């Protein structure tokens, strides 16, 4: 050869293994796809100058190190690490701005629908991420590095850098994997005409959101479908407790106004067409103002046509 | 075991199968890309990862269909 080193690989910053390799061949086809400080290094001849640091590996894993891969981050698809390590790089390019202790996405490469994601995140109480890496960057987020956390969620979502994407989709996506670590519960009344009325309990995070409904309103409204036997099946809420409620649906025209007092806390909104290439905006209402969290940019006005996707509630209490 | 997936149109499935399994046979339906396929039932958005049973999905359930936003 010419120069041996001997190198540190691991997928979870934890668990390690040496390899030996040489100076004639370049780390792709020694190891592998490996990370060195956030940089791509599997097509470079090994340097003596790297010569016991840590690499961050991203396939042609062992057979432990795919068992400390799915500990870390769960059952992933094959391009999970290599896609979250790319993101990862690209991601620090950005900028999180904290304007009044609330954290806010600049714009770049059309990450606005992070935006909202993120900002609605931050006003979900009492949620915990059950995978650990997701919990891990999660609060390092919550604790002013959020890096981790972008393109975790953005490798869990298969979200391309640069590239528009679905904020509701992605902010439904995220919750999937994470627990509410307070009670929660909500009580479905269904009913058929043949087989009888029977209730339904959905407790914890699956009772603090709904995909359809945007105001609270049409949740409790009788909804039909069709039963088991094949008839008709009717289905009504009748018992609602909870600390948040997040109601998402689709790009809706509405007039948000401080005049009558709306009882939402915060909301999303799709600025643009459908079809075309939109712009996402996080809003909250603090005081008596719309604060419209234009990626980086705030915003007040005391009414607002928008088309709202997501609209975020306070705590539930209802019965019937 | 049938369902039904929002116009509506109407699927074979069994219980074993998984979310992406059921927005396959929506692409050689319909025609729509499993990327951008949404798929809605109760309120809860389905992951591809899991199958019809971890959601309960029984005889005659209803699937709601939105776009991923661009469409
Ligand atoms: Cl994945
Ligand atoms: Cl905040
Ligand atoms: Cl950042
Ligand atoms: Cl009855
Ligand atoms: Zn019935």
């Amino acid at each position: 050869q010419q120069l041996t080193i001997e190198v540190l690989v691991t997928v979870d910053g934890v668990n390690f293994r040496t390899v030996v390799l040489n100076n004639k061949n370049t780390y792709r086809s020694q190891l592998g796809c490996v990370f060195f400080n956030g940089a791509d290094i599997s097509d470079t001849i090994p340097d003596e100058k790297q010569n016991g640091h840590s690499l961050y590996l991203a396939d042609n894993l062992t057979a432990d190190e795919t068992k400390a891969l799915k500990e870390l981050y769960g059952p992933v698809d094959p391009t999970f690490l290599h896609r979250f390590y790319s993101l990862k790089a690209a991601v620090h390019g950005w900028k999180m701005v904290v304007c009044d202790k609330v954290r806010s996405l600049k714009l770049s490469d059309n990450n606005c629908y992070l935006n909202a994601v993120i900002m609605t995140l931050d006003l979900l109480k009492d949620i915990k991420f059950v995978i650990p890496a997701l919990q891990h960057a999660f609060m390092k987020h919550k604790g002013g590095d959020s890096t981790d956390f972008i393109a975790l969620i953005m490798a869990y979502g298969n979200c391309t850098f640069g590239a528009p994407d679905d904020a509701s989709r992605l902010l439904h996506t995220v919750l999937a994997k994470a627990e509410l670590c307070c009670s929660a519960r909500m009580v479905w009344r269904e009913w058929c005409n043949v087989c009888g009325i029977k209730d339904v309990v959905l407790q914890g995070l699956k009772a603090c959101c709904y995909v359809g409904v945007q105001t609270v309103e049409d949740l409790r409204a009788r909804m039909t479908y069709v039963c088991q036997c094949g008839g008709e099946r009717h289905r009504q809420l009748v018992e609602h407790t909870t600390p948040w409620l997040l109601l998402s649906g689709t790009p809706n025209e509405k007039l948000v106004t401080t005049s009558t007092a709306p009882d939402f806390v915060a909301f999303n909104v799709f600025q643009g067409i459908e079809t075309a290439v939109g712009h996402y905006v996080h809003a909250r209402l603090k005081g008596g103002l719309i604060l419209k969290f234009d990626s980086g940019t705030v915003s007040k006005t005391s009414d607002w046509k928008c088309k709202v996707t997501d609209v975020l509630f306070p705590g539930q209490k209802y019965s019937s | 075991m049938r369902i039904f997936v929002e116009l509506t149109i109407t699927l074979e499935v069994e219980p074993s199968d998984t979310i992406e399994n059921v927005k396959a046979k929506i692409q050689d339906k319909e025609g729509i890309p499993p990327d951008q396929q949404r798929l809605i039932f109760f309120g809860q958005q389905l992951e591809d990862g899991r199958t019809l049973s971890d959601y309960n999905i029984v005889k005659y359930s209803t699937l709601h269909l939105i776009l991923r936003l661009p469409r």
